[PDB]
């Protein structure tokens, strides 16, 4: 059967032993484990650009060890320039990349800001914390933050009560305290806050000078706020609550098998179908002549993926399905605790009576 | 011996760039630079957008640019302001008109010295205002653009009212669907805002429709009296024209005069952070953007050669000049101004689609 080349760039301590640990389809992977070290445009962009010109690069598999919701951006920027699929499999490179390119082939193993906003409703509906802020920055994916706990919350028979939603200019200093003045509004016992982890030690350490992060007041953030349980700020308050992707029974082995299956059967299914495959792009530096020759057909192949029974598919957006979402705590020892479990759409805490 | 801060620039050509490098040249002569003295870094635009982000990195982040000035080419400023937003290093758009760029949650660090092209409904306010016309129909095509006019007009709608709005798939050839709901309306008033090849379907249909007559007053953009537009426009149009807006030059004199003040402004300040040396291994922002990036937002240069420099909550040109254009006798006809903040109507009287309305 033919060969397809897919890099799996790892960024960061990782075991590749355990990680080179069955296709049975029209074609067949020739897998490169690529280290890197840098996370900046120039790197990722020269690394992903080298490695094209190198060998014959169908699909790109990408891990990293940060908290750089930017190295999805960059990404999706690659993805979109070169149409070569990337998936995002950990790290910043599976934080929230909403609006991606028309042109985007590039997919997160990680929630939707979809999922994660009703994951939180159901955490609220759970201990009856009905009466709720919503605090967002301008960090993309706002907008569809806000708008899906606003329609959720309309077509409800259910006394929710949304108080107050401010939006907070991080692009500018903080010499005048419009940040405090803002957050000082805030009067509910549940505060949603959407924003990137960089964001949030920030508007934490401003929370904490106003009073509002001890109890009494309890902050509900995104996955990618949390990013690396491992590296918790100072400025994160105790008793914050996260959704998190399942870093314990998913593990980075298990994804990159899963990146591999999703890219080889794609191209076995458009080759079944098509009786080709889109020729790997030789260059980065010829994109605006060759384009007429390109396209992300692919696309409707890895959306749709299923592997030793398991529905891998993608969301419209380039997100995972169905993932299984655990329900984190930052604890008074300031260790992130599992709480609960996100399952088949049904939410499952540990807890009944949620603890101090 | 002065501190040397560098000025980074993506202009048009090789002549633009010896523009820049004397702008900065004459900014040194004209400020006191015994702290303080600036230095010109610039690239033309690169054949694509991987190449350009990176030689934002490669060129000018490499020289620890404390801002990058950005043509619009002869390929957009995306890459540029997408790169060097990473850092929050400031992007001046010069010449660059798409609203998608007033956008802070994806712009990043951007400011321009002209404003975007839904900024055109605050002369069709000013002209509603000025001609009694308190009912109007409003098409716009269904695109950021399209919709980012009609935005802009119904805020400040909200006297004169937009009896209703009809958005189009760009692209669509058969609007006579479209313009069949806009003629049964009381409203004789439209206000048109599509891109050069839509504007075209647009007229092509209201022809056919005989809606390009006596009765009806078209009011339009820059964009939809350009190019192809131009060719199939009834006549009687009205129009606009950003004066200056596509001076390269005069934009390059008006944006380092801007930066030039804005970086002695920032530099009273005390705690001023040197941006990044290069992209290779630097991950986080440049600390002292966010402080910048308040100073040039709220700089006033009033004495440029585009005119008043200021800067809206979106960091959009304020004050911008407009020739208000009229299609007589299928030539393009001057026959007013809006100056800023006024209209300025000329002795060249306007001929409605017909004659006087
Ligand atoms: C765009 O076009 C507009 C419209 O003309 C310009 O705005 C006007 O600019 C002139 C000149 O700068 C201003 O004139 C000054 O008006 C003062 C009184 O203004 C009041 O009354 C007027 C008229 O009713 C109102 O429009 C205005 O809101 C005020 O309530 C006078 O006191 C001034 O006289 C003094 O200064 C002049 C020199 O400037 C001397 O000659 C006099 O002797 C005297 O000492 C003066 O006449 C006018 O106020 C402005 N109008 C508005 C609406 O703001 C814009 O400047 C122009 N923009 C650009 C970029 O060109
Ligand atoms: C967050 C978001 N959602 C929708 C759009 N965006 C903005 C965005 C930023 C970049 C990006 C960011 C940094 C950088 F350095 C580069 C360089 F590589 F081109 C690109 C690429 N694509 N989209
Ligand atoms: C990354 O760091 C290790 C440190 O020993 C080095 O061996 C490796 O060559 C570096 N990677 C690159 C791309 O230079
Ligand atoms: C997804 O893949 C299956 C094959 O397992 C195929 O039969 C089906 O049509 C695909 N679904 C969609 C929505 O295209
Ligand atoms: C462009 O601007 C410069 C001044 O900045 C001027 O010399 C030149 O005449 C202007 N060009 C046009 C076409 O008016
Ligand atoms: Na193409
Ligand atoms: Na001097
Ligand atoms: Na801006
Ligand atoms: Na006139």
């Amino acid at each position: 059967p033919p060969s397809i080349g897919i890099a799996v760039i790892l960024v960061g301590t990782s075991d590749e032993v355990a990680i080179k640990d069955f296709h049975h389809l029209s074609v067949v992977p020739r897998v490169e484990l690529v280290a890197m070290n840098e996370t900046d445009p120039k790197s990722i962009i020269t690394r992903i650009c080298d490695l094209m010109s190198d060998r014959k690069i169908q699909g790109v598999v990408f891990a990293d060890d940060t908290d750089q919701e930017a190295i999805a951006q960059i990404l999706d920027f690659i993805s979109a320039q070169t149409l070569t699929p990337i998936l995002g499999i950990h790290g910043g490179s599976s934080m929230i990349m909403a609006d991606k390119d028309e042109s985007s082939m590039f997919f997160q193993f990680g929630p939707s800001i979809e999922q994660q906003a009703s994951v939180m409703l159901n955490i609220m509906e759970e201990y009856d914390w009905y009466i709720f802020s919503i605090v967002t920055t301008y960090f993309p994916g706002y907008q569809d933050f806000v708008n899906k706990i606003r329609s959720t919350i309309e077509n409800s028979f259910v006394g929710w009560e949304l108080e107050e939603v401010l939006l907070l200019d991080m692009s500018l200093d903080d010499g005048d305290s419009k940040i405090q003045n803002q957050l000082k509004k805030l009067q509910s016992p549940i505060i949603l806050l959407y924003c990137t982890k960089e964001e949030a030690t920030y508007i934490f350490e401003v929370a904490n000078s106003v009073g509002l992060t001890g109890y009494g007041y309890t902050w509900i953030v995104p996955s990618l706020v949390a990013g690396d349980t491992d590296t918790v700020p100072a400025e994160f308050p105790t008793g914050l609550i996260s959704v998190s992707y399942d870093e314990w029974d998913y593990g980075l082995p298990a994804r990159v098998r899963d990146g591999i299956a999703i890219i080889t059967t794609a191209a076995s299914d458009m080759l079944s179908e098509h009786s080709f495959i889109p020729e790997p792009k030789s260059s980065c530096y010829n994109t605006h002549e060759k384009r007429i020759y390109q396209s992300n057909m692919l696309n409707r192949y890895l959306i749709n993926v299923t592997f030793e029974g398991r529905d891998l598919s993608f969301s419209e957006d380039g997100y995972q399905m169905h993932p299984k979402l655990v329900i984190i705590l930052l604890n008074k020892e300031r260790k992130w605790e599992r709480v609960g479990k996100w399952k088949d759409k049904s939410l499952q805490m540990k807890y009944y009576v949620w603890p101090r | 011996d002065p501190k040397i801060v560098n000025i980074g620039a993506v202009l048009s050509t090789k002549k633009h760039e010896q523009i820049f490098r004397e702008a900065v040249n004459q900014a040194n002569k004209r400020h006191f630079t015994r702290k303080i003295q600036l230095q010109a870094t610039s690239v033309t635009h690169r054949p694509n957008a991987i190449q350009m982000a990176l030689s934002v990195c490669e060129d000018l982040i490499s020289s620890q640019v404390y801002a990058i000035l950005v043509s619009h080419p002869p390929l957009t400023p995306t890459p540029i302001s997408y790169t060097a937003g990473f850092y929050r290093i400031p992007v001046i758009g010069l010449t660059t008109r798409m609203s998608i760029y007033s956008d802070k949650s994806i712009h990043l660090s951007f400011l321009r010295t002209v404003p975007p092209y839904s900024h055109q409904a605050l002369v069709w306010f000013e002209m509603m205002r000025l001609f009694n016309w308190n009912h109007v129909i409003l098409i716009v095509s269904d695109d950021h653009e399209g919709r980012a006019a009609q935005k802009k007009l119904e805020t400040l709608l909200e006297g004169p009212k937009a009896d209703k709005v009809l958005q189009f798939e760009p692209g669509t050839k058969n609007l006579t669907a479209l313009l069949l709901e806009a003629k049964e309306l009381e409203a004789r008033v439209i206000i048109l805002s599509a891109s050069e090849d839509d504007a075209t379907a647009v007229y092509k249909s209201a022809a056919m429709l005989d809606m390009t007559g006596a009765g009806y007053v078209w009011l339009v953009g820059e964009r939809e009296i350009s190019g192809s537009a131009l060719r199939y426009a009834p006549d009687g149009i009205i129009g606009l024209q950003l004066i200056n807006g596509k001076n390269e030059s005069a934009h390059i004199s008006d944006a380092v005069a801007v930066v030039a003040q804005a970086i002695h402004e920032l530099f009273e300040m005390e705690n001023i952070t040197d941006p990044p040396r290069g992209c290779v291994g630097n991950t986080n922002i440049w600390k002292t953007g966010p402080l910048f990036k308040r100073v040039l937002m709220s700089s006033k240069y009033p004495d440029g050669v585009t005119g008043r420099i200021e800067f809206n909550e979106d960091g959009d040109r304020k004050f911008a000049q407009y020739s208000i254009m009229n299609l007589q006798n299928r030539k393009l006809v001057q026959v007013g101004i809006f100056n800023g903040s006024y209209i300025i109507q000329n002795d060249r009287k306007i001929i409605w689609p017909g004659g006087e309305t």
